């Protein structure tokens, strides 16, 4: 009977019904879960012979439909949301009742006043439901948690029980009650405790520093952890931009409880806890292409022309370099990825450089590539340090276990890495990109934690020529001046030239002008539907056309120029392929092959 | 020696800036006594620090209000150039690349990039914001 | 105040402000005010007044956006009296941060990330352009970095 029910808590539940009965939204999502646990249920038992119970609330509804409710939820958590979860756990019970838990909330929003970062923050605050924003470092191991315990009895038999009450549970306070470990049962019997009956739930406790860039011009940065339960636990990595939006405790005694300075430790309870995108950080696509989306690129995939209008999408600003912005794109498909039966797998991304006089928006273009790129990293000469690599971190973080920090290209994988000032890198920087572009992985033997780890990263650089302007006219070597092997790494060297002319200038002219006085929303959402969906997979089609041309390549240019290698022939597969995803062909067809043909001839010449 | 190739190796430096202005001073007994008496002035007896007060009596603005003046005018409109004045910059710098190419077909040791152009139009537009207007003006970048 | 310098004025500042956009000879009365005691060099002079004012701002999609406001070399032998001019910028200008290097003394001269010692973690260390963001910057030496 506990406390017994009271008519607070009773109107608290019955008046949360007519919502969530209206907004309905909510009823059938519940019913939703259960569905895919039921057929989940049928999986493992038949076929051979799971979902979090959250359930996520707007709070822009009770606005209208209670503004007590509402005013009451953000301003006093700790009486509103246990009854409301108490409604919700009914409800829940109630939509499929005959099979055979807290069922929590997630408090979206429509926040908030109680907007607010982790640098302002308290006392006015303190207990209600925040939302605050930022890096999440140094996160946590995370540990599972005992809840309750059984055991068993000889001679006896039976079994038994036991409860445990964290500081933590529910959300309001209640008299602590220590119910030690049992053992020991009376009457004077042993109790052997066993294990896999007794329930766990894990546990995790992450630190969230306020906004690097939205932090001040200069100061220490001041963070505040969070507790993390369950469904919510390892979501979110370290380094990730994170809106964590919960309860704010009190909790604990400050010193006035031991009769003998600092008080009342405080921490946020959950609760959604949203992985989020910003520039050079944590994913993000994500993306919703709804139902309309969709359907506009299948009617959009069948007409002709549509790479070169999309090849176009990419430079509202920048002339012609048609070639160059093809290629970008054909980077960001990338030859799907193919890993071979008990063998090595084929490197699947493509590599670009490019080598032009300044002006050229080789550091213009690069960051346009940043935006819509979906990740990745940006990096800038020197640079460094250990550029992707884990460092290897000394010491401890914490009580001495050897842990790894993510360089860039770890932290980069599966996106677009940048280089600026691709040349000014030091050499010994260099010796590891090999390692890292074609090989694929990064190795770290340094003290210490010895493994291979992945990074998979496709990688854009711009270079600077050797000295002052000579770019146009200097020789095919001698030009570079970043020997050798990373001259072949990379997939694709263009070469621009801002070489002048009258003619060509005037017509600079007037878009420079204009400017200061397809769309690109809709291109990263036509990319990852493109990228997850589906492999081109490989044709007879084409490959003839693709031996022809490379022979080609090393017999006619080993005259010409260099260098040509077997590497060539890789990256002509990679653009084909490439070349299919933007066709949304399941199929890789022989027009792709002479396209691929083509942008490696500009390439050349 | 070439007006470039000073820094370091490199002119690129020179080429990201906009705005390059080679000072140079000469002896000219004339400008010498100008600039000479000038300072001699400067130090006191503050004759020189009256004058701009009575500048400020008269004309001239304190630069504690400038300051403010500056503030204002930077959040509070954001000037837009107008088409003649935007053809007539076209004619100018087609008129730069043409000519001073000729002059470099004699490899003329030394430029001239479509920034120093997008550095003209920063000029005209912090000018027009100058005298705050919303719109540009021919004479206005004619200047 | 600065940085979170205070963007609201009270009103007779408004009024004299578009009394003073009334002078013809605003332009002109203005290029005399920067340099009471530097004596002539007037193309710097004006080029002063113009940068301070910033420029055409395009946040135009896409992400890229063009910027403002260009860049002013001094460069010449001494007696130019450029390092005295900076300092004069650096005071006139709302938010200025004068450093000649290198970077000085302490103070880095670019964006820095440096590790706070107890807690660890992360955080910006400071640096000329990062204090001095959204405004003017005074270099020198500048072939010295
Ligand atoms: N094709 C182009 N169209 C318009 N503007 C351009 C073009 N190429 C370069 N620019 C101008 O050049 C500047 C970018 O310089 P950039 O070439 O990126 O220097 P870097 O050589 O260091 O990369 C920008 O102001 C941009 O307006
Ligand atoms: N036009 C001028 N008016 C007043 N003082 C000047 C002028 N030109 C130079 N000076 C003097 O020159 C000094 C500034 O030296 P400066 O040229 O800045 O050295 P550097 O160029 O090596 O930094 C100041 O002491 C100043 O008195």
């Amino acid at each position: 009977t506990f406390f017994a029910p009271d008519a607070v808590f009773g109107d608290r539940v019955r008046r949360f019904q007519e919502f969530l009965d209206t907004f309905t939204s909510y009823r059938d999502s519940v019913r939703s879960i259960q569905v895919y646990n039921s057929n989940n249920a049928a999986n493992y038992n038949d076929d051979q012979d799971i979902l979090p119970h959250r359930i996520i609330i707007s709070l822009d509804d009770l606005r209208e439909f209670d503004r007590s409710f509402w005013s009451g939820i953000l301003v006093e958590p700790a009486y509103f949301i246990p009854p409301a979860e108490k409604a919700l756990t009914d409800l829940a019970d109630s939509m499929d009742d005959v099979p055979h838990h807290p069922w929590k909330l997630s408090f979206k929003g429509s926040f908030g006043a109680h907007a607010l970062s982790p640098r302002t923050l308290t006392a006015q605050h303190l207990n209600k439901l925040v939302s605050v924003e930022g890096i999440v470092t140094k996160t946590s191991l995370v540990r599972p948690k005992l809840i309750r315990s059984v055991h068993y009895a000889a001679k006896t038999g039976r079994f038994h029980y036991r409860d445990y009450t964290d500081a933590t549970t529910t959300l309001t306070t209640r008299i602590p009650t220590p119910a030690i470990y049992p053992t020991e049962d009376t009457e004077g019997n042993k109790l052997t405790t066993e294990y896999g009956y007794s329930t766990f739930i894990d546990h995790q406790r992450i630190t969230v520093q306020e906004m690097p860039e939205m932090a001040p011009a200069g100061q220490l940065p001041r963070s505040i952890d969070v507790i993390l339960d369950d469904d919510l636990v390892d979501k979110t990595k370290p380094g990730d931009r994170v809106n964590v939006v919960g309860v704010f405790k009190s909790l604990g005694a400050g010193g006035m409880n031991q009769s003998n300075l600092i008080g009342f430790k405080t921490l946020i309870l959950g609760n959604t806890v949203y992985p989020l995108h910003a520039r050079s950080t944590g994913v993000a696509a994500r993306q919703m292409l709804t139902d309309f989306d969709i359907r506009n690129i299948n009617k959009l995939s069948k007409k002709k022309d549509i790479f070169d209008i999309l090849s176009q999408s990419l430079a509202p600003s920048i002339y012609g370099h048609d070639h160059i912005k093809k290629a970008i794109l054909l980077m960001l498909m990338g030859g799907v990825e193919k890993n071979l039966e008990n063998g090595s797998h084929l490197r699947g991304d493509i590599n670009i450089l490019m080598v032009g006089d300044p002006s050229t928006a080789k550091s213009q273009l690069l960051r346009f590539v940043l935006n819509t790129a979906s990740l990745a990293i940006a990096t800038t000469g020197r640079g460094s340090s250990g550029v992707g690599l884990t460092a290897a971190v000394t010491t401890d973080r914490e009580t001495g276990e050897r842990r790894l920090e993510a360089g860039a290209m770890v932290l980069a994988d599966r996106g677009v890495v940048c280089i600026d000032e691709f040349d000014k890198m030091t050499d010994v920087d260099r010796v590891a990109i090999h390692e890292v572009m074609e090989q694929q992985t990064v190795t770290i033997a340094k003290a210490g934690i010895h493994t291979t780890l992945n990074a998979r990263c496709s990688v854009i650089a711009a270079a600077n020529p050797v000295f002052g302007q000579y770019d146009v006219n200097r020789d095919p070597h001698q030009n570079i001046a970043l020997p050798d092997s990373l001259l072949s790494r990379f997939d694709l060297l263009f070469v621009v030239t801002d070489d002048i002319n009258e003619i060509r200038d005037r017509s600079i002219s007037e878009h420079v002008l204009r400017t200061h006085r397809v769309t690109i929303p809709f291109l990263r959402k036509y990319v990852q539907y493109a990228k997850e969906r589906v492999i081109p997979q490989l044709t007879q089609e084409a490959i003839n056309v693709i031996v022809k041309n490379y022979t080609d390549l090393r017999n006619d240019d080993n005259t010409k120029k260099s260098p040509i290698t077997a590497r060539t022939l890789e990256t002509l597969i990679r653009l084909a392929t490439a070349h299919a995803k933007v066709r949304l062909s399941k199929t890789v067809n022989k027009v792709d092959a002479k396209v691929a043909a083509n942008l490696l001839r500009f390439a050349l010449l | 020696k070439s007006p470039g190739d000073n820094i370091d190796f490199q002119t690129t430096i020179l080429s990201r800036f906009d705005m390059i202005f080679i000072v140079k001073d000469d002896h000219n007994e004339e400008r010498d006594i100008s600039i000479a008496n000038h300072v001699i002035n400067i130090h006191t007896g503050n004759a020189n620090a009256m004058q701009n007060q009575q500048e400020e009596n008269g004309s001239e603005i304190s630069i504690e209000k400038m300051k403010r003046y500056i503030t204002y005018c930077r959040l509070k409109c954001a000037p837009r150039l107008s088409p003649q004045a935007a053809e007539k910059l076209s004619s100018n710098f087609v008129t730069i690349r043409k000519q001073l190419l000729i002059n470099e077909l004699e490899s003329t040791e030394r430029p001239i990039t479509i920034r120093q152009l997008e550095a003209i139009i920063r000029i005209t537009e912090s000018l027009a914001k100058l005298e705050l207007s919303p719109i540009a003006q021919e004479r206005h970048v004619d200047e | 105040s600065i940085w979170n310098s205070v963007t609201m004025f009270t009103e007779e500042e408004e009024e004299e402000f578009l009394q003073l956009s009334r002078n013809p000879k605003l332009y002109e009365i203005l290029t005399n005010s920067i340099a009471p005691s530097i004596f002539g060099n007037e193309d710097i002079k004006k080029a002063i007044v113009c940068l301070l004012m910033g420029g055409s701002k395009k946040i135009l999609p896409d992400g890229m956006r063009l910027r403002g406001d260009i860049n002013v070399l001094l460069l010449g032998d001494p007696g130019t009296a450029k390092s005295q001019l900076l300092k004069f910028v650096e005071k006139v200008s709302p938010i200025a941060v004068y450093t000649s290097g290198k970077g000085s003394s302490a103070a880095g001269l670019t964006a820095s990330v440096q590790r706070d010692p107890m807690t660890r973690e992360f955080y910006l260390e400071g640096g000329a352009m990062v204090l001095a963001d959204g405004g003017v910057v005074c270099i020198d030496e500048f072939d010295k970095m």
